[PDB]
């Protein structure tokens, strides 16, 4: 399985990018809800205040 | 007339032989179903050694794979 993977993985090369561009939109993702729930506690914030 | 009763003797040893052959025919067509039957055998005991084969043919690569080491998991299969 070592020399395998190896040869068969790097084969698979190509396709491990479009693996690698959904982790970066995962965090992406994430980030846009943290902006979110920023968006949440500061409404919550000013809301009580007012 | 009486010559003609001698011919349908020549006739009636002709039928006799001919029955015979008949049977014996009959006989060869079952004697080649058997030896089908055995020839099968015989190509069934050839593939148990063919698996015989496969036993060492897979040792040997599996050894050679791992003799050939020049620079995993234990994933396999137990049947």
């Amino acid at each position: 399985l070592a020399a395998a993977e190896a040869s068969l993985r790097d084969e698979i090369g190509p396709f491990i990018q479009l693996l690698l561009d959904r982790a970066e939109k995962h965090l992406d993702r994430q980030a846009r809800r943290i902006e979110t729930l920023k968006a949440r506690a500061e409404l919550n914030a000013g809301r009580l205040s007012q | 007339s009486p010559a003609l009763l001698a011919r349908v003797n020549e006739k009636k040893a002709e039928l006799e032989n001919l029955k015979e052959l008949r049977d014996l025919s009959a006989a060869v067509a079952a004697q080649m179903e058997a030896l089908e039957q055995k020839l099968s055998t015989l190509s069934s005991g050839t593939e148990a050694i063919a698996t015989v084969l496969a036993n060492w043919h897979n040792v040997l690569r599996a050894i050679s794979m791992a003799s050939a080491k020049i620079p995993p998991q234990t994933l396999v299969r137990i049947p």
